[PDB]
RNA sequence: CAGCUAGUUGGUGGGGUAACGGCCUACCAAGGCAAUGACGUGUAGCUAUGCUGAGAAGUAGAAUAGCCACAAUGGGACUG
RNA sequence: AUUGGGCGUAAAGCAAGCGCAGGCGGAUUGAAAAGUCUGGUGUUAAAGGCAGCUGCUUAACAGUUGUAUGCAUUGGAAAC
RNA sequence: UCCACACCGUAAACGAUAGAUACUAGCUGUCGGGGCGAUCCCCUCGGUAGUGAAGUUAACACAUUAAGUAUCUCGCCUGG
RNA sequence: CAAGGAUAGCACCGGUGAUUGGAGUUAAGUCGUAACAAGGUACCCCUACGAGAACGUGGGGGUGGAUCACC
């Protein structure tokens, strides 16, 4: 059941010898809503076409997910050119608090209570690009235990 | 930039300025004195009637109106509405506003308040126009 | 143990470590050297107890007039270190004092907080269970 | 008995120049409202060399306050460390 | 807005004030503040608080409560 | 943009130097304790804010209990 | 336009990149001191260039002479 | 002792003013074509002189310049 959403549908064109190309470009992400969720962007003369691509691609590059009690585990900012994106544990019960690119893909990712806040651009290719990093830069509190040799994250 | 150079020369916050000034200027007429008091809609009395052309892209012919204040400041307020009873002297009330065609235009006139008459022949949206209710 | 190239050290004891340790980490390079002060030995004693240093040994000249500080980061078998990221908090100018009731959780307990309260450097674990606290060196986690 | 302890401030005097007095300076180092940085001020209060303390220029002098003796003038001097200048 | 201040700064005797005090008086001195912002100009009752903000803080000082000042404008004084 | 921004090509490194005051500053020892941390005490008016409860047909509202912040003094800590 | 003596004090006065300090792959030239002693070539310490990974950047590109990891101080920027 | 009155010269701030200078905004005005390509004389910066006007020329400075080219 990996469900898909629309995050951008643009209208790209180039110029040729005499009028104007036009090609649809999709942003699609895809989540399992379970710990598996991958972005692809895709150009096609038709949407039908360039959301199929878009599917295909996304697909083809899913990335793991861990989650610790529905929410991330601590504080992180994923930086991804000129969009920063700060996202912050949440209890359980404050919800999604993220809006457009990181609600998507915080939402197919399968995370329940996330602070976020997009901090530079608003471009949705990019804040995607930020939000990956950051929960991809990610540390379980089991890697910090083995390379710290501390006690499964005891005192 | 420092923490020194903050110190010395803390940040000074960039002003800002109303998009109706001559709506927040009252004058005493005893002692003659300007003061700058906040105030949403104010009593003007017109000098001249007539069109205007739009900037650009639009092409019309819109009324404006020199209007002078009860205090002394005169401008350009664009009558809001399909046909006036202004006669270049008159009272009327203007508001704030901005027409994007006419340049220099920043006040509206509220229809059917005062001695301009409202809009009939209007039963969409009359309520910002002034116009009584069919019934 | 003998040396051959000079050793200098920056003016601020933290970040000079600081940049040391993030260099080091940033090129895979393992032993580094620099100058020794005590801040800089407690502090690096409290890296080692909480295991984010394989080894740190101080030495002195022959006319005991000069000492300096070794030390090796600990990488794994793949080649990753353990440190993630440094940042220094009470810089040079604006120093940083926090009370007990402001004393900081770095990463939600993943890293460590080093606080020189009154018994030299101190993790923020241990400065917690004192109820305690003081000057904020540096954040590591 | 029991009695209120004045407050006190210690200073170095900076120029006397007339009958019976001594301007004397006394810095602190407040913390700046936004920035939280201590800040070196300066102050120039003003004292009398009534007797038995003469208290000269560049000495170091402890300084205690009282009830104005004229205007300008409430602090009186007290022990002096340091003595020099 | 770069100099301002001549009761302005300090000392002696006396007077006056509920009280200390150039508060006033006679004499003798030239000092006092100021680039860490005097002085000048403009504006404003101050505060607890109201509204907003995740926070640091921004903004108004409704109602009410603490304090100050005024009673057409400007001075003086009796009773207490 | 202290928390929380920048200055090659987008606004922004003075044409360059000698530099007083200011800011910052190598290593070790001792003292004191001005900053820093912590304990006791006094105070920070009431109302307002937040938490609990009672009463108005429930609410808005009223009442009631708890609830911080800073300053001063005194007693310790000595890492910076 | 040139010379002497007095001013003016601006430039695409540009590396369009303030100064100081510590650290971070390498390869190819060239200039100076020092070590060996025909040149040539080898090593060490510095100056000035090209190429180039990590790292940075919106991209061009910078890349041990940084626009990289950081600190200190000064100057400057806040839409046309 | 002293509010106030009269006289007098300085200090700061405000309104207005014949006439005059520039500026912005303006769907379809006149004169040229200065700049963007080697923009047809490469451009730009400081400066001096001159001309209806964009600008022209002298002095110095830059590449934020086209072609050129080497096995
Ligand atoms: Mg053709
Ligand atoms: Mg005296
Ligand atoms: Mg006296
Ligand atoms: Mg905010
Ligand atoms: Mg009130
Ligand atoms: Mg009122
Ligand atoms: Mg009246
Ligand atoms: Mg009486
Ligand atoms: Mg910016
Ligand atoms: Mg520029
Ligand atoms: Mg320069
Ligand atoms: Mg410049
Ligand atoms: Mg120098
Ligand atoms: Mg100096
Ligand atoms: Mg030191
Ligand atoms: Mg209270
Ligand atoms: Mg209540
Ligand atoms: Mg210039
Ligand atoms: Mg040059
Ligand atoms: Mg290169
Ligand atoms: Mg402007
Ligand atoms: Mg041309
Ligand atoms: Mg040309
Ligand atoms: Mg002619
Ligand atoms: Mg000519
Ligand atoms: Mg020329
Ligand atoms: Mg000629």
């Amino acid at each position: 059941e990996f469900e898909e959403r629309i995050v951008k549908l643009k209208r790209i064109s180039k110029t040729t010898k005499g009028g104007r190309n036009m090609r649809f470009s999709v942003l699609v992400v895809v989540g399992n809503r379970k710990g598996k969720i991958g972005y692809g962007i895709a150009k096609a003369l038709e949407v039908p076409n360039a959301i199929k691509k878009a599917i295909k691609a996304a697909h083809n590059s899913l990335h793991t997910i861990e989650i610790h009690k529905g929410s991330i585990y601590h504080e992180v900012i994923g930086r991804s050119g000129a969009s920063r994106v700060l996202l912050k544990p949440a209890p359980q019960g404050t919800g999604i608090i993220a809006g457009g690119a990181i609600r998507a893909i915080i939402e197919l990712a399968g995370y329940s209570d996330i602070y976020t806040k997009n901090l530079g651009r608003n471009t949705p290719i990019n804040m995607i690009h930020a939000t990956m990093d950051g929960i991809l830069k990610q540390l379980s509190p089991r890697r910090v235990a083995i390379l710290r040799n501390k006690n499964l994250n005891e005192l | 930039a420092t923490i020194a150079q903050l110190i010395r020369k803390p940040r000074k916050k960039k002003k800002v300025k109303s998009k109706s000034p001559a709506l927040h200027y009252n004058l005493n007429l005893l002692n003659k004195k300007v003061t700058n008091v906040y105030s949403p809609l104010k009593r003007g009395v017109c000098t001249r009637v007539g069109t205007m052309t739009p900037k650009k892209p639009n092409s019309a012919l819109r009324k404006y109106a020199k209007v002078r204040l009860t205090n002394g400041f005169e401008v350009l307020t664009y009558i809001p509405g399909e046909g006036h009873n202004l006669q270049e002297h008159s009272v009327t009330l203007l508001r704030g506003g901005r027409v994007k065609d006419l340049p220099g235009v920043r006040y509206h006139i509220v229809r059917g308040t005062l001695d301009t008459v409202g809009v009939e022949k209007r039963r969409q949206q009359r309520s910002a126009y002034g116009a009584k209710k069919p019934k | 143990i003998t040396t051959t190239k000079p050793i200098k050290a920056h003016f601020d004891p933290v970040a000079d470590l600081l940049t040391k340790i993030n260099n080091a980490r940033k090129a895979k390079l393992m032993t580094v050297t620099t100058i020794a002060s005590k801040l800089k030995i407690a502090i690096l004693e409290i890296l080692v107890k909480e295991g984010y240093l394989a080894n740190f040994q101080v030495l002195e000249n022959k006319s005991k007039t000069k000492r300096i500080v070794t030390f090796n980061l600990k990488y794994t078998q793949r080649r990753i270190p353990s440190i993630n990221g440094v940042k220094q908090i009470s810089k040079p100018g604006l120093r940083i004092y926090r009370p007990f009731e402001k004393l900081p959780l770095v990463l939600n307990g993943l890293g460590i907080a080093i606080i020189s309260t009154s018994d030299g450097v101190m993790t923020d674990k241990v400065a917690r269970l004192k109820k305690i606290g003081g000057e904020i060196l540096a954040y590591v986690w | 008995m029991k009695r209120n302890q004045r407050k006190v401030l210690i200073g170095i005097v900076k120029s006397t120049k007339n009958a019976k007095t001594a301007t004397v300076q006394v810095e602190s180092r407040f913390k700046h409202p936004l920035y939280h940085k201590s800040v070196v001020r300066h102050k120039k209060y003003q004292a009398h060399n009534e007797g038995e303390v003469l208290a000269k220029d560049g000495d170091k002098v402890q300084i205690v306050e009282t009830r104005p003796l004229s205007a300008t003038k409430r602090f009186r001097i007290a022990k002096i460390i340091e003595r020099a200048k």
